[PDB]
């Protein structure tokens, strides 16, 4: 019972 | 006029002392980077264009100068880590930074569009454009009475840029600037815009991906409801950000838990486990396991809203992904749950599909089956009823996989169940 755990061209 | 021109050109016309000239071959330079099919950023990098650019990031005198420098330096930023590195080294961040405030809106977009490329490289980058001063210039540019009154394209690149500096961990944002864009990030995400909703929701997944500290510093805000409300959207680049930040939140203390579920999500849960998209479904499982690891109150919330069903069909029938997702699920379940609500799961039909699934190769999920399998037995135990379980087990034909997985390479497989076997069966 534990719990568990970009970039852009302009044209 | 400055269509398909040559480095070479570009080359001689910005190294000419002609202004004119100048703008010309930086618009051919543009419009070069602006290309779909494999723009020359290397070759541009190369000339030694890029201090140019930056030095003309400054013609206050000469705006459209500005512009296209600007247009073809965020086109090269979009490109690998080096590339941005090389438009980082060239001074790029303070002038862009600089231009943030510029009477011309296309010139302040395209500042925000290329602060949103370098921070988008990593925490380094990002924290260096926060260093730099960038937050509350760009904060000022939402600074307005109504969100509507801005152009859509300028507010939703805004939004990403933001979304950007929330955006990567080891290190994660600094508390301060976090602190300082969260007010600006719940008003976005009131925002009617599809685009910035998905972006804010984004933003708001990343500042939630951490310790319980900065889970806390998001759910002060009041956002939960508002998630919530965006997780029931009709558009899939919605409720996935909202779905994965709902998660995150879950992933805390009981408390936050407790606060996605008074704003309603459960109710959400039947469709999401339900949803095509199979993404959709492993997140919202994802999600059930977290909030089924809580206190018995809030299984007893899951029991009520009649999800326990949802679980079931999951652990049936779902890509392996999103069973392994509902084996966790049902493992919490056992180890929090009264012998009330594992009876009532077992009342549903868990055991079947439990078995089935211990025909999968995956050690792990292996052992989570085990372990919940142990906890039911618990449960008959205090009930007197573990021979009615273990009859219940042989008729689905579970008992030939336990007698086998007795022949299991892991140990703790072997160990748990020959255990099952020598105290059950």
């Amino acid at each position: 019972a534990r719990k568990r755990s970009t970039k852009k061209l302009a044209y | 006029g400055t269509v398909n021109w040559s480095v070479e050109d570009i080359v001689k016309g910005i190294n000419s002392n002609n202004l004119e000239s100048q703008l010309q071959a930086t618009q051919a330079a543009r419009k070069l980077l602006s290309r779909e099919k494999q723009p020359p950023i290397d070759n541009i990098i190369r000339a030694g264009l890029i201090p140019k650019f930056v030095s003309f990031l400054g013609k206050t005198d000469c705006s459209p100068i500005q512009f296209e420098s600007a247009w073809a330096l965020t086109n090269i930023a979009s490109g690998t880590s080096e590339q941005t590195k090389a438009v980082v080294d060239g001074g790029a961040i303070p002038a862009f930074i600089s231009l943030l405030a510029s009477p011309h809106a296309h010139i302040s977009e395209q500042a925000v569009w290329a602060l949103g490329n370098i921070a988008g490289d990593g925490s380094a980058f990002r924290d260096l454009v926060i260093k730099h001063g960038a937050i509350d210039p760009l904060l000022a540019l939402l600074a307005v009475p109504d969100l509507s009154t801005l152009a859509c394209g300028y507010l939703r690149n805004l939004t990403w840029t933001l979304s950007n500096l929330c955006r990567n961990k080891n290190p994660a944002p600094p508390l301060d600037a976090v602190e300082q864009i969260l007010p600006t990030l719940v008003r976005l995400l009131h925002h009617n815009d599809p685009e910035v909703l998905a972006d804010s929701c984004w933003a708001i997944s990343y500042l939630t991906d951490g310790p319980n500290e900065r889970i806390e510093m998001v759910v002060k805000k009041g956002v939960v409801p508002q998630l919530v409300k965006l997780l029931g959207a009709t558009e899939l680049p919605i409720v996935t950000p909202a779905l994965r930040a709902i998660g995150n939140i879950v992933t805390g203390t009981d408390e936050q838990t407790q606060k996605v579920i008074d704003a309603g999500a459960l109710a959400v849960f039947p469709s999401l486990l339900t949803n095509p998209k199979t993404n959709i479904q492993k997140e919202a499982t994802w999600t059930m396991s977290n909030i089924t690891a809580g206190r018995q109150d809030q299984i007893q919330q899951v029991v009520n809203h009649g999800l326990v069903p949802f679980l079931v069909g999951v652990l049936s029938k779902a890509d392996f992904k999103t069973q392994k997702e509902a084996a966790w699920a049902i493992t919490n379940y056992t180890s929090g749950g009264t012998v009330e609500q594992i009876v009532y799961l077992v009342h549903c039909g868990i055991i079947e599909p439990l078995m089935n699934l211990l025909s999968a190769k995956d050690t792990k999920i292996i052992q989570v089956i085990l372990d919940a399998i142990s906890n039911i037995f618990q449960a008959a135990e205090k009930l007197g009823e573990t021979e009615k379980l273990s009859i219940m087990i042989e008729e689905c034909g579970g008992l030939d996989k336990i007698e086998a997985l007795q022949r299991h390479e892991n140990e703790s497989v072997y160990k748990a169940s020959l255990n099952l076997i020598e105290k059950y069966f």
